[PDB]
RNA sequence: UAUGCCGCCCGUCUUGAAACACGGACCAAGGAGUCUAACGUCUAUGCGAGUGUUUGGGUGUAAAACCCAUACGCGUAAUGAA
RNA sequence: AUUUUUGGUAAGCAGAACUGGCGAUGCGGGAUGAACCGAACGUAGAGUUAAGGUGCCGGAAUACACGCUCAUCAGACACCA
RNA sequence: GAGUAGGCAGGCGUGGAGGUCAGUGACGAAGCCUAGACCGUAAGGUCGGGUCGAACGGCCUCUAGUGCAGAUCUUGGUGGUA
């Protein structure tokens, strides 16, 4: 059980003339400016990260799911968050082996762990 | 270890006699209001009738409450505001009329509306917007054993004795007003009427002393 | 360790913490004890005063091994003697078995009174004393001896 | 150029007074100072010696020294965000004792018999002072006194 | 070409952190007193000392 | 005290803070009469406020 | 909202030790529970004075603990050094005692063992004064150290000159004597 | 993507920049408070009337680690031109 | 920038005094504007107001009430044109 | 609970270093591409799909030639004018 999760802000904070510019990437860049328009906060500007869009405390690192990601590297990891079922969602490395994840996904039913990942790898 | 029907019921028992000390207190007070009232109302008549005026005892409480912003005032009435506690718009305090607070409210005019608050005005106000310094940490009041904890020690063991020790200014009105938070009051109801505010309520505007038509402007207000 | 300089806490921001106006440039004020006496008199006469100008007489070709004469006080000349003999002197020494301190084996020139020795025969061997040292040792019980 | 003289700016302040020129009156000598004893700082033109500076003209501090002809006084000099402690030689024609402090000092001895005598009788004594206080309820009786109903003027030259 | 000079802001700056008083210790600063006066103040306090000393018993 | 609920409406806390509520209500001392068979207008007040 | 003070201005106190010493830490965490719990005034001296920093918990000597019982009516106290407790080879007589410190040295250790008193730590005392019964805070001379003799220099204060090299031709000349200009 | 409303181009010197003030066509990569001798403050650590092994010797699984004598620097006494 | 004020015919000129502001400041208003008015700002919801307005653009009375004004160059909101 | 210049604190990211997870990996490391997904106020992190083919990572610490849009910056490449 958790309170019905929101996010004060869902939508990505956008470097200012990251779309202008192939230079200028949308990674996050403090605009540092004398004249900023972004910096100083003129009516119809981008918003800027603020603490205050802090997620609440209670619905923190929690998935859709109501569950925290942990990554699992193989067995001995996954066989971690056996007391904790309700708790946390294990998702398999990305660098992992098909057949190193047949192992996991095995275990991980057998146990009653809620993954996020595969699928199976076809 | 019992301790369910010996403390619990001796602490009950305690709480008991005291709600009924607070009965007779709170019977005792509405008497003095009441009775103190129909004198003043007599007194009028009395004199009316004689054929010879007779002139209502100066005011002894003004409530104060700040209608300005924060931003350009100068060093002056600003810190005579700070003194008071007015250090936000639509904030309201207690001050008893002597010639040491007459000066500060004619200093603060362009700044503060203020005016004489009645029983009832009075009453509202402790009770919707009841908060108290303990410790400072602001801490609403919801329960007269709060009161009696920290304004026991001067006799007041109640919400309606604290609202006496203001209303009828005490000897001990400065510990009782000082222990009461500044009230965070609201913008008023149907509004202040005046389309511009910061001119003297004698022009057609708001600020300084509006005698009695402050009851009305607080009530809204709250 | 450069991660916990400012200048890692400093990337991103224009001027480097060294302000737009002032702008860091080379030497706005000269090169060392510049203008001490012109545009830096005021922290010179202030923090340095007695810096400008010559006081007293020079000394040419000045040994340090002349002026050596390091200080014992007697406070402290009770610690030469070792800590494996020294409380069968410090109860009951008394004139033949009244010890002996050469203090400039222990490397010291003078020896000067500061402290109140216990009363006993403490006979010290010391190059030079105070008025007040041989005084102090005399009324103890013991003796200055010159070498 | 600029004049900051140590008697500058000061024509009107060092000045005598009207028909109070000449001489000193003696009882300004005869007059007793000792220290702790709080006196006031205003220079006598006539008098060139000991003179204070036109910043201490107006002043009040507490005397610290005592000597022949002259005082020492204590002052509070405020300089940019600070007070420091100015200590001034001046000759006794140049100050004179403040009855501020005689009024307080002839209080403190009306209190201590107040309380001294109400101590051992009925008490009601209040030692503090209290402000102008919201005027009582009075009646105003118009017997002989029936109202004047006053009307405002018309406008008229001269 | 320049400006020559205010005292403008410089209230505001002395106000933020400052105005102080000087804290007014006992016992005094008895320097630049009359010197006679000390010579024997001293010798005052010393006798009020050795009286204090011999009434010590 | 998680919420500040209001004296002046709820009623219990308005009974529980000024006991006195109760018999306030109960004898309806806000609707207080009582009088009068004085009756003592004035004698020259009249005139002076009439002019 | 015409703020009268700083807004988020820290205490300026210190509420750990900046130390990330093991032992300090436990002795800080009995002292924190003690300090709660006990009320006595005793526990609240100990718990800052086990936060404070070595400028600040300057070495007692032996010689200012034998002062300190010299006194009278408190001669049977235990001395509670929040700090080193230093060896002073100046004096020879010492009394039986007890006294907390949080490190002794090897010259001191020997002198208080041989007078016959028990070094104690602050635990040790604890256990059998939880409300400091019977003890003697004391504290080393804060205002001793070597740079506390250049603090507001000036003139004409009579501070120590900040300075490498210490003889004339240093910093004696022109503004330290009438002859040469003027003096301070 | 449409629609209502809002939104001048950033960086810079500047009392004041959207400026008819300067740099910038575009992109990738490189690209600017470093190290050192000597020091002030504050803090941590050791030992504490002392302290500092490492210039050097002994030793070694070999530029490491481990051990160590006599000095020496600073401190333990200041003030004087002397 | 209001107020006191010097030079100057004067200035969006030069120089002072006290205070408040911009600089370093977004937001609501004066159409637009560094400085004027109102209010100073974490992220949202709800309620109420400031200055300013409520024919239409444009959220809001083509509201009510007593008068004045007819201009072949009407007049229309302080700083401010 | 504003903020330039500025200070301080808490973290994000990079090349290496010591230790550890008997970490991942030719049944596919790293790299790159992705109007797919999830976490984080953010710096960033994680996952799915593709291409690819030989290495690489988490955490506790050490260290620095450690983070770019501007310098009529450097080198190389590319344009609109066409």
């Amino acid at each position: 059980p958790h309170p019905k999760i929101v996010k004060k802000h869902t939508k990505k904070f956008k470097r200012h003339h990251s779309d202008r510019y192939h230079r200028v990437a949308e990674n996050w860049r403090k605009q540092k400016g004398i004249d900023s328009v972004v910096r100083r906060r003129f009516r119809g500007n981008i918003s800027q990260p603020k603490i205050g869009y802090g997620s609440n405390k209670k619905t923190k690192f929690l998935s859709p799911s109501g569950h925290k990601t942990f990554l699992v590297a193989n067995v001995k990891d996954l066989e971690t968050l056996t007391m904790h079922t309700k708790t946390y969602a294990a998702e398999i490395a990305h660098n992992i082996s098909a057949k190193n994840r047949v192992v996991i996904l095995a275990r991980a039913k057998a146990l009653g762990i809620k993954v996020t990942n595969p699928k199976g790898r076809l | 270890a019992e301790q369910v029907a010996a403390e619990r019921a001796a602490r009950k028992a305690a709480n008991k006699e005291k709600r009924a000390i607070i009965l007779e207190r709170n019977a005792a007070y509405q008497k003095e209001y009441e009775t103190a009232e129909r004198n003043i109302i007599q007194a009028k008549r009395d004199a009316k009738a004689a054929g010879s005026y007779y002139v209502e005892a100066q005011h002894k409480l003004v409530f104060v409450v700040r209608i300005k912003g924060i931003n350009k005032i100068p060093p002056k009435p600003r810190k005579v505001l700070q003194l008071l506690r007015l250090t936000r718009i639509n904030s309201g305090t207690f001050v008893k009329v002597t010639k040491a607070t007459l000066e500060l409210l004619k200093l603060i005019e362009p700044y503060v509306a203020y005016g004489y608050p009645s029983y009832s005005t009075i009453r509202q106000l402790v009770y919707k917007r009841g908060f108290g310094k303990i410790n400072k940490q602001r801490v609403p009041l919801s329960d007269n054993a709060i009161i009696e904890a920290n304004l026991g020690k001067y006799g007041i063991l109640s919400i309606d004795d604290l609202i006496h020790e203001i209303i009828t200014v005490g000897p001990h009105f400065k510990q009782a007003n000082n222990f009461l938070w500044p009230f965070k009051l609201s913008n008023p109801s149907g509004g202040w009427g005046v389309p511009r505010k910061f001119k003297h309520f004698i022009q057609g505007g708001s600020f300084g002393n509006r005698e009695e038509f402050i009851n009305k402007l607080v009530k809204s207000m709250n | 360790p450069s991660r916990f300089t400012k200048t890692r806490k400093h990337r991103g921001h224009v001027s480097a913490g060294k302000g737009r106006i002032g702008k860091h440039r080379k030497h706005p004020g000269g090169r060392g004890m510049a203008g001490g006496q012109h545009h830096h008199r005021i922290n010179m006469d202030k923090y340095h005063p007695g810096y400008f100008g010559k006081v007293g007489m020079r000394y040419f070709h000045k040994q340090q091994a002349h002026f050596w004469k390091p200080v014992l006080n007697l406070d402290k000349l009770w610690t030469l003697i070792p800590e494996d003999k020294r409380d069968q002197y410090l109860k009951s020494a008394s004139k033949e078995t009244a010890p002996v301190i050469d203090t400039l084996a222990a490397g010291y020139g003078k020896i000067l009174g500061k402290g109140r020795i216990p009363n006993v025969p403490v006979i010290v061997k010391a190059r030079f004393v105070s008025k007040l040292a041989e005084e102090k040792i005399r009324a103890a019980g013991g003796v200055v001896e010159l070498i | 150029g600029k004049s900051h003289g140590y008697r500058s700016r000061t024509r009107y302040m060092f000045q005598r007074d009207f028909r109070k020129h000449g001489a000193v009156h003696l009882s300004t000598y005869l007059k007793v100072y000792k220290v702790g004893d709080i006196v006031d700082i205003k220079a006598n033109g006539s008098i060139q010696k000991g003179m204070p500076h036109k910043f201490y003209q107006g002043k009040t501090g507490v005397v610290y020294n005592v000597t022949k002809s002259s005082v020492g006084v204590i002052i509070n000099k405020m300089v940019g965000n600070r007070y420091l402690e100015k200590r001034l030689n001046l000759r006794v024609e140049h100050i004179k004792h403040s009855k501020c402090r005689q009024e307080f000092l002839e209080r403190v001895k009306a209190n201590a018999a107040k309380r001294a005598e109400a101590k051992a009788q009925g008490v009601a004594v209040q030692l503090k002072r209290q402000p102008a206080q919201p005027r009582e309820s009075r009646i105003v009786s118009t017997e002989g006194n029936v109202p004047q109903t006053l009307a405002p003027v018309p406008y008229e030259t001269f | 070409k320049s400006k020559n000079h205010t005292a403008h802001n410089q209230t505001r700056k002395a106000h933020r952190n400052g105005i102080k008083k000087p804290k007014t210790y006992k016992y005094p600063s008895l320097k630049g007193v009359d010197p006679k006066f000390r010579r024997n103040h001293k010798h005052a306090l010393h006798g009020t000392a050795k009286a204090l000393a011999a009434a010590k018993k | 005290h998680v919420l500040k609920k209001n004296p002046l409406k709820n009623k219990q806390v308005l009974l529980r803070l000024n006991p006195y509520a109760k018999v306030f209500a109960a004898e309806k001392l806000g609707s207080k009469k009582a009088e009068k068979t004085g009756t003592k207008p004035a004698a020259v007040f009249t005139e002076t406020l009439k002019h | 909202i015409d703020h009268t003070s700083k807004q988020h201005k820290r205490s300026g106190h210190r509420t750990a030790p900046k130390s990330d010493n093991v032992y300090l830490k436990l002795l800080v965490k009995l002292y924190t529970f003690l300090a709660r719990r006990t009320d006595a005034p005793f526990n609240k001296v100990v718990l800052k004075a086990l936060f404070l920093s070595k400028i600040n918990r300057p070495p007692v000597s032996v010689s200012r603990i034998a002062r300190a019982l010299k006194q009278e009516g408190a001669a049977n106290k235990t001395v509670v050094v929040v700090g080193t407790v230093t060896d002073d080879a100046r004096i020879f007589e010492f009394p039986k005692t007890t006294v907390a410190a949080l490190r002794f040295t090897a010259g001191a250790r020997a002198k208080i063992v041989k007078a016959g008193g028990e070094c104690i730590t602050l635990d040790q005392l604890a256990v059998r004064a939880p409300k400091g019964q019977n003890t003697l805070i004391l504290r080393g001379p804060r205002n001793s150290r070597e740079a506390v003799r250049h603090f507001g220099m000036g003139p004409h204060k009579g501070k120590a000159p900040r300075i490498l090299s210490t003889g004339r031709k240093f910093e004696r000349a022109r503004g330290r004597r009438r002859s040469k200009g003027f003096k301070v």
